[PDB]
C-alpha cells in the first residue's frame, strides 16, 4: 500500500 | 462559438488551484538539502523532486472529479505521471537565454551538468531541455498550461487504473475545455491544441527514460539513501 500518499491524498 | 459556465468553472479551479501550488519566487528551496556542485546535487534535486510531488497532489486534489475517483486509480495515475507534470510544471522556471530552471541565483540555477550530478544521463536529459524550450515557444497562457497539466494527470493509459471509462471521461471535457478556449480566446494557434497534444506524447518518451535512470538509482543502497521516503514510495514499484 500507499501510506504517504493515501495522507496527502486528504 | 463561446465558452460555458461549467466549462469556465473548470478553468477557473484550475487556474487558482495552480495558484495555490506554485511560487514564482521559489522561496521554499531554501528548505532543502544544499546544493553541491559522486552524485553531489542528488540530495537538493531529491527534495526538490519531492516537494513537488506534494505540490502536484494538492493540484491534482483539485482538478474536478479527481477527488471522485477511487483511492487506487487516484494513486495509479499520480504515481505514473507525476514525473510528468513536474516536468509540465518545471516549464515556468525554464530560461531560453541561460536554457537552465532559474530558481535563485546562482544556488538554485539548475543546469544539465547539475543534474547529470544527480544520476541521469545524456539521453534524457538532451531530450528534456528540447521539450522545455519547444514548450516555452508555444507561450501557453495560465489557462491553457494548466488545463495541459490536468489533461496530463487524467490520461487513462497509465499502469494500474481500473476504471478506465470514468477517467476517459474526465479528461475529454477538459481536452473540449482546452479546445473552446483556444479558439475563442487565443488569437493565434489553430495548430497549437495539435501541439499541445503532441507535447504529451513527448512527455511519455520523458517518462520512460526516467523510469530506467531512476530504477537503476533506486536499485543502488548508497543513492537510495539519499531519496526521501516521498519520493520512494511514489516511484517506487509497490502497489
Ligand atoms: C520541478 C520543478 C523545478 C525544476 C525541475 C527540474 C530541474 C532539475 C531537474 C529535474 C527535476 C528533472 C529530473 C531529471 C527528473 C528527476 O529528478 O527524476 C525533471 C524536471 C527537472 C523548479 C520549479 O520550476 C518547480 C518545479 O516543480
Amino acid at each position: 500500500n500507499h501510506p504517504m500518499l493515501m495522507n496527502l491524498l486528504k | 462559438h463561446m465558452l460555458s459556465d461549467e466549462q469556465m468553472q473548470i478553468i477557473n479551479s484550475l487556474v487558482e488551484a495552480h495558484h495555490k501550488t506554485y511560487d514564482d519566487s521559489y522561496s521554499d528551496f531554501v528548505r532543502f538539502r544544499p546544493p553541491v556542485r559522486r552524485l553531489s546535487m542528488l540530495p537538493h534535486l531529491a527534495d526538490l523532486v519531492s516537494y513537488s510531488i506534494q505540490k502536484v497532489i494538492g493540484f491534482a486534489k483539485m482538478i474536478p472529479g479527481f477527488r471522485d475517483l477511487t483511492a487506487e486509480d487516484q494513486i495509479a495515475l499520480l504515481k505514473s505521471s507525476a514525473i510528468e507534470i513536474i516536468m509540465l510544471r518545471s516549464n515556468q522556471s525554464f530560461s531560453l537565454e541561460d536554457m537552465s530552471w532559474s530558481c535563485g541565483g546562482p544556488d538554485f540555477k539548475y543546469c544539465i551538468n547539475d543534474v547529470t550530478k544527480a544520476g541521469h544521463t545524456l539521453e534524457l536529459l538532451e531530450p528534456l531541455v528540447k521539450f522545455q524550450v519547444g514548450l516555452k515557444k508555444l507561450k501557453l497562457h495560465e489557462e491553457e498550461h494548466v488545463l495541459l497539466m490536468a489533461i496530463c494527470l487524467l490520461s487513462p493509459d497509465r499502469p494500474g487504473v481500473q476504471d478506465h471509462v470514468r477517467i476517459e471521461a474526465l479528461q475529454d471535457r477538459l481536452c473540449d475545455v482546452l479546445q473552446a478556449y483556444i479558439r475563442i480566446q487565443h488569437p493565434g494557434g489553430r495548430l497549437l491544441y495539435a501541439k499541445m497534444i503532441q507535447k504529451l506524447a513527448d512527455l511519455r518518451s520523458l517518462n520512460e527514460e526516467h523510469s530506467k535512470q531512476y530504477r537503476s538509482l533506486s536499485f543502488q543502497p548508497e543513492h537510495s539513501m539519499q531519496l526521501t521516503p516521498l519520493v520512494l514510495e511514489v516511484f517506487g514499484s509497490e502497489v
